[PDB]
DNA sequence: TGGTTTTTATATGTTTTGTTATGTATTGTTTATT
DNA sequence: AATAAACAATACATAACAAAACATATAAAAACCA
């Protein structure tokens, strides 16, 4: 419960400690040393606002193995849910739709977006736009279906 | 301090019809009589609001005050405790 | 037992409580950190929707169909405009106010489960 | 260029085909139905508008249709030797007692003198009728709605009806089509009018929605329609349930509309919508034979396959190895009639007439079908007690039928019929990003004009001051690039002008802040409170 | 109460403003505005598609869409219905809600002369349109399927089509299946317009449009301290040469001491200033080319007998400096 | 069609009523003494 | 329990104003006879 354990500081060297094993570029790891400088000001509780931010990225940075390996969205969480030795994964999940909203009304994530062309970005403008040609999920789609398909056929044959 | 049917709601408002119509009530900002024929005619086209509020919520005052019904009620009945306050 | 539906029923329970409340003491009492004979006051717009959020079982956030029950609501003539009954829509200075006495809204609390007696306090 | 003006005219398939022979014999289902309602509605004020013959005589039959949308549309017998004429009164033509009686006696005149083959619009022609058109008279008052007019006008206009009631060549009827709360229309009167009114009243029930003895009849012709040749999700049909609940006045009218959007879903995008007849085989190809592949029951089953049969030679050639025997191992399992229908159809009937049940929703029951809970479905009367195992059927987990079915799995017609209004705007200014992908160069170092504001928006009180909400926006613009955007055009000459004035980026910002500002007005976003003064505003708009 | 106040502005003229609003209304984001117009332009067959089940088509989203909507009615759908029923193409019927010079019974009568007069409608016009519409739907249940005209509202939410006799006509219209609506509103309060009645009659469905456009003519009848201290900037450029100059005997004393009521003037010392600088005859020939000060609301007087100019201190120094000298 | 009347939208004025800020007066709180 | 005195905390009377009810006016829409 070190989560719960508040009013701590987590230094340069500290938080730098805590993106180079989440494996961060030195785009972002500098960018939360800035954005933790933004927000030492205006805090009310430390703990919860900076792994708020680095679940978000990483969901943002890593989703071309995310949306292209689901397994691992549960290994990046539970890996920190023993690193920050948490509750369970209800309290941190909490957090990361909590911040994201808190961070929606900044500069750099809308940078970080489009940046990274990391997103999919022509499902949303055709799910947002309310196209009829959108993707409906009932199906398993043709190359996480090749995924299964060339995994389970050479374990097959 | 005793025999006397207390009625319901429901029915009071057909006594509250006449009491009105008797003017001992009066509406809070009623202009009763326009002078003219042409001041009248304005005062039909607008829509009102006392209407939109309910019936038991119309403010009503008062046309014949509490001091004055002591000397016109006898002290035969039993109400002239009320009278006085 | 009115013939409206829950989410309109949530509407009504909602607009009943600003009858003897006023915006001065009701962000402090209702935050997320007697008049019961006296005649209603007075609407302003999203002021409901300030409440409706609060009082509903993150659940909603669909807006379509709350909207839907407003103007339901005015041709019920249970929330009437304070002014005319014709530029009501665009957000000009405009008013609104219940009309339903306390009873009906007593019975439709527990028509829905709704406890409001509490949140009523001289 | 013409804009201004107002109301300027100006004169300037092999899948969607088997959608056409389906849609109109659906709709020929659907306003057959609408006409027995019609037909109904229409019959039940007609016999109960004659053949109520009181004593006293010297009152009129009024008739209450509770629940009633304000559009109930009434017919008339000839009834001949007698004028029978209709006239509506619309809130909208009710202003004083004045014009409510001048209208509509002009309104019925017009019709008189029609059937007829200078006056005054009053009460005269009312007496005067027997020798002004022959053969007497019988009128009805179809006040439309009833609950938006002050009440005291129409309590004093029935007054002046009760004068007309010793003539004895004269029968008056009333309407009262009310939206709903007949409790509510004897707290307004004058109670002396209520014992008027009270000596013959009928309580008519006039409701779309009255034991749902067509919105489980319009489902049930819905499923005929699409017999055999397609499935139904749970997902699908909780939705539903939920939104069409929502909405208490007309559920019938809606649910033709979230159906038919449903199946213009299905035509529009699936490809093996084509083969729901089979005499379409021949239309076979491996691009449908590719995309027969991804489907979840198909791959699902080939794992169902492996761990029973562990030798696999046999599915591997029955894989992607094979064509023919491929899409024989589909077409195996195409003529899947799934009974689910029938058995809705086998029990619908049942507890309509064998217990006589009507407080039942033909819906859930088929969602309750869907996943099993009819048993806990015919509990709530405990009336299929003895017939709860002959009416019984597990639901079976059929297969190849994700591609014949329909869902909200995308959540489609939940955002392109229900969206998430102000939500979604609020979600576009916040971000911009996903909706947006020289010049340009600035774009990508500069938000766009709307949304740059709305982050301070947010991050404003609850009134605030314009001069310093434009002081926070002149925070967000770095100088260096407005100077290299207005010096990038050397053409135009009246701009650069304005470019190499030193105070043109403080010019420029007011300018540019004046048409943001300028344009949260028409979105009713901000407020101008108190006009003339304008120093102050006020936001409504919340995030929820 | 120091507050910062829109008068404390540096402000621009007419010329200045609309030139560089017009810069970057074509020069701002141009290259991912025809990007995202691209895009959409797949959506334009779904349209077409849905639209034969008389759907009222029903566009929200953030920006103006007055452009877009003319692009898809116009161009793209009214000669496409036109050529896929088998002439003179469909007939559009625009209504700009934005002009709010848009009453019930003007544009009803273009309708009615729009849509068919095989009768004699004239007849039956005596309010009578709900009476003349509600003849024109019964026979238009019997009549062969076919759309024969598309009509655009821009701006639903417009000043006078928001009106509430004018929105259940259009309601009317709407359940007839031979006519098609599409139409488009901005106000974030729009659905608080239509309850299950009238939707009944209306089946909307919708679509988000959103390209941040900067509504070129809709910003044109709307009006804010832009569009008096700009007032009689103008007066005073023709007038006769002598009231310059007791303006500006009247700007300087008043601007000695914002410009309130306590920097102003008696009227007897300054009809004694404009006699000394020989000017002022009198008191009447001074007051009477003072009311026509006083007439175009140039100048205050409140009570010593105080004279002062309703302008702020900023403001009479850029008066000074500019149109005096 | 065409004039005439009636209602509505826009615009401002009048009187009552209710809210808030603030300087000054009142009232409570503590400690020593009778 | 009462008195006194210094000090702090709160209430009160009114000033300044806002806003809603109450009221009128006129050009434009809108019915409406004709």
């Amino acid at each position: 419960s070190l989560l719960v354990k508040k009013y701590c500081k987590m230094t340069t060297e500290e938080i730098i400690r805590l993106c180079n094993d989440f494996e961060l570029p030195r785009e972002v790891a500098y960018k939360i040393v800035d954005e933790y400088n933004i927000n030492a000001s205006r805090l009310v509780c430390p703990w919860q606002l900076v792994c708020g931010l680095v679940l978000n990225c990483t969901f943002i940075v890593f989703n071309e193995r995310r949306r292209k390996d689901p397994r691992i969205d549960h290994f990046i969480v539970s890996k920190m849910c023993s690193l920050m030795l948490t509750s369970k994964v209800d309290d941190v999940i909490e957090c990361v739709k909590l911040v994201k909203e808190l961070i929606i009304g900044e500069k750099w994530f809308r940078d970080l977006q489009i940046r990274y062309d990391d997103f999919r970005y022509d499902e949303i403008i055709f799910r947002k736009l309310g196209s009829m040609l959108q993707t409906t999920n009932i199906l398993v789609t043709d190359d996480q279906y090749n995924i299964w398909k060339k995994r389970i056929e050479m374990d097959l044959a | 301090r005793i025999t006397i049917k207390l009625w319901l709601k429901k029915d009071v408002k057909n006594v509250w019809e006449n009491l009105v119509q008797l003017d001992f009530f009066t509406e809070k900002s009623a202009v009763g009589l326009r002078d003219n024929a042409t001041a009248a005619f304005y005062a039909s086209n607008y829509q009102f609001q006392g209407t939109m509020i309910p019936f038991d919520l119309r403010s009503y005052q008062m046309q014949i005050i509490l001091q004055e019904l002591r000397r016109i009620i006898p002290k035969s009945n039993m109400y002239y405790s009320w009278t006085q306050l | 037992t009115y013939d409206l539906s829950i989410i309109s029923k949530y509407l009504l329970i909602a607009s009943y409580i600003c009858s003897y409340l006023e915006p001065r003491y009701d962000a402090s009492i209702f935050s997320r950190k007697n008049p019961r004979y006296l005649q209603p006051s007075l609407f302003a717009i999203e002021r409901l929707l300030a409440i409706f959020q609060a009082i509903f079982p993150s659940l909603m956030k669909a807006n379509i169909e709350v909207f839907q029950n407003l103007s339901e609501l005015h041709t019920l003539k249970l929330i009437a405009t304070t002014m005319n009954k014709n530029i009501d829509y665009l957000s000009p200075k405009v008013r609104w106010k219940v009309n339903v006495p306390w009873e009906i809204i007593k019975e439709i609390s527990e028509s829905v489960h709704f406890n409001i007696s509490d949140y009523f306090s001289d | 260029a013409d804009a201004q003006r107002s109301h300027y005219t100006v004169y300037p398939e092999k899948r969607w085909e088997l959608y056409h022979q389906l849609h109109s014999h659906f709709h020929d289902q659907v306003d057959h139905i609408i006409d027995n309602i019609e037909a109904d509605l229409k019959a039940e004020i007609s016999d109960l508008l004659y053949s109520e013959t009181t004593q006293k005589r010297r009152c009129f039959n009024t008739i209450f249709l509770l629940g009633s949308d304000s559009t109930t549309k009434i017919e008339l017998k000839d009834e001949s030797s007698r004028y029978n004429v209709l006239i509506e009164l619309t809130p909208k033509e009710s202003p004083n007692v004045r014009m409510m009686l001048r209208r509509s006696m002009y309104k019925l005149y017009s019709a008189a003198d029609a059937e007829e083959h200078d006056v005054s619009y009053d009460l005269s022609l009312v007496e005067n009728f027997k020798r002004l058109f022959g053969k007497d008279l019988a009128m009805v008052f179809n006040f439309k709605d009833v609950d938006s007019i002050n009440f005291n006008t129409l309590d004093n206009f029935i007054i002046l009806l009760k004068s007309a009631f010793k003539y004895d060549h004269v029968k008056i009827s009333l309407i009262f089509n009310i939206n709903t709360n007949l409790s509510n229309i004897e707290k307004n009167l004058r109670q002396s009018t209520i014992r008027l009114l009270k000596r013959n009243y009928h309580k008519l029930d006039v409701s779309s929605n009255k034991g749902f003895k067509y919105g489980n009849q319009i489902f049930q012709s819905f499923l005929d329609t699409v017999d055999g040749k397609l499935n139904l999700s749970d997902r699908f049909v909780e939705f539903i349930l939920s939104k069409m609940a929502n909405n208490t006045n007309h559920n019938l009218q809606l649910l033709t509309k979230m159906l038919d959007y449903s199946l213009m879903s299905y035509f529009f995008q699936n490809a093996f919508s084509v083969f729901i007849d089979p005499v379409n085989v021949d239309f076979l190809n491996d691009d449908y034979l590719k995309i027969l592949s991804r489907c979840p029951t198909f791959m699902f089953f080939v794992e169902g396959l492996i761990k029973q049969h562990a030798p696999a030679d046999e599915i591997l050639s029955l894989l992607t190895n094979k064509n023919r025997g491929l899409e024989e191992f589909f077409v195996e399992f195409l003529v899947r009639e799934n009974p689910i229908n029938g058995h809705a159809k086998f029990v619908a009937r049942f507890l309509e007439e064998e217990l006589n049940i009507t407080n039942f929703n033909l819906i859930e029951l088929y969602h309750n079908l869907l996943i099993g809970k009819l048993d806990s479905y015919l509990d709530r009367w405990s009336a299929c007690k003895e017939y709860k195992d002959r009416l019984h059927f597990e639901p079976i987990d059929t297969i190849f039928q994700e591609l014949f079915t329909l869902d909200n799995r995308s959540g489609l017609l939940t955002q392109s019929i229900f969206p998430s209004y102000k939500s979604n705007i609020e979600d576009n200014l916040l971000s911009w990003e996903q909706v947006l992908p020289l010049s340009g160069d600035l774009d990508k170092i500069m938000a766009p004009v709307l949304g740059q504001l709305f982050k301070l928006y947010r991050e404003a009180n609850m009134t605030i001051n314009i001069y310093d909400f434009y002081i926070a926006f002149r925070e967000t613009l770095p100088k260096e690039e407005i100077l290299n955007f207005i010096r990038k055009d050397p053409s135009n000459t009246k701009l650069l002008e304005l470019a190499e004035t030193p105070d043109a980026f403080d010019k420029v910002a007011l300018i540019l802040f004046m048409q943001a500002i300028f344009a949260f007005e028409n979105m009713g976003l901000i407020k101008f409170q108190s006009t003339k003064s304008y120093d102050l505003v006020e936001k409504c708009v919340w995030r929820g | 109460k120091s507050r910062h106040t829109m008068s404390m502005a540096p402000d621009v003229t007419r010329e200045e403003f609309s030139l560089v609003s017009n810069f970057f209304n074509e020069n701002f984001q141009k290259r991912p505005r025809q990007k995202l117009f691209e895009i959409q332009k797949k959506m334009f067959p779904q349209y077409w598609f849905e639209l034969t089940q008389g759907f009222s088509l029903l566009f929200y989203g953030v920006g103006s869409k007055r452009n877009f909507l003319e692009e898809f009615a116009i161009d793209y759908l009214s000669p496409k219905i036109a050529y896929s029923q088998l002439v003179n193409s469909i007939p559009c019927l625009i209504l700009n809600g934005y002009n709010p010079s848009c009453n019930y019974r003007d544009v009803f009568k273009e309708i009615t002369d729009l849509l068919v007069p095989a009768e004699l409608t004239r007849s039956e016009t005596k309010n009578h349109v709900i009476l003349q519409i509600q003849k024109m739907i019964d026979f238009y249940k019997n009549q062969p399927l076919d759309i024969k005209l598309i009509l655009v509202v821009h701006n639903l939410d417009g000043p006078s089509i928001r009106k509430n006799t004018f929105q259940t006509m259009l309601s009317f219209l709407s359940v007839i299946r031979q006519i098609a609506i599409v139409a488009s509103t901005d106000h974030i309060y729009a659905p608080l317009l239509w309850d299950n009645m009238k939707a009944q009659n209306y089946n909307f469905v919708f679509h988000d449009i959103s390209n941040f456009e900067p509504s070129t003519v809709e910003s044109t009848f709307q009006d804010v301290m832009k569009m008096g201290a700009e007032g009689a900037k103008y007066v005073l450029q023709s007038l006769t040469v002598n009231s310059k100059k007791m303006y500006k005997l009247l700007i300087e004393t008043q601007m000695q001491n914002r410009g309130t009521q306590r920097t102003g003037v008696e009227l007897k010392l300054f009809n004694h200033l404009c006699a000394a600088d020989f000017i002022a005859s009198n008191e009447i020939a001074l007051r009477s080319m003072l009311r026509e000060f006083i007439e175009h609301k140039m100048a205050n007087i409140t009570k010593m007998e105080i004279i002062w100019v309703p302008y702020t201190y900023a403001e009479l120094e850029k008066l000074l400096k500019t149109v005096l000298n």
